[PDB]
């Protein structure tokens, strides 16, 4: 049951793989499936996740507070912390398209 | 990429 699997930074942490390699990853998943990876934009992390059967991808900024999708909440002092955060907390709070959690990290 | 408010 728990703990659960978001503990194990490897299941979603994919390091640098590209859109193409992410998409690819998530086919055929099911809703909230997900992944975090490096983005082409230098600087940035990005959130790959699979939003009705879809895959989206978001920005993960890093600031001199935290990570995090947009101020203020740029709050999370590592990816994991903010993996877990959102976890429970669904995007849609940031953008009404997104009714989605990070729930199935891609490789647990 | 998504935009994110």
């Amino acid at each position: 049951g728990s703990p659960i699997p978001h503990h194990d930074e490897k299941t979603w942490n994919v390091g640098s793989s590209n859109r193409n390699k992410a998409e690819n990853l998530l086919r055929g998943k099911r809703d909230g499936t997900f992944l975090v990876r490096e983005s082409s934009k230098q600087g940035c992390y990005a959130c790959s996740v699979v939003v009705d059967g879809e895959v989206k991808h978001c920005v993960i900024n890093k600031t001199a507070t935290g990570y995090g999708f947009a101020e203020p909440y740029n709050l999370y002092s590592s990816l994991k912390e903010l993996v877990l955060h959102y976890q429970h907390t669904s995007l849609v709070q940031h953008n009404d398209s997104l009714n989605v959690t990070l729930a199935y990290p891609v490789y647990a | 990429y998504v935009p994110m408010l």
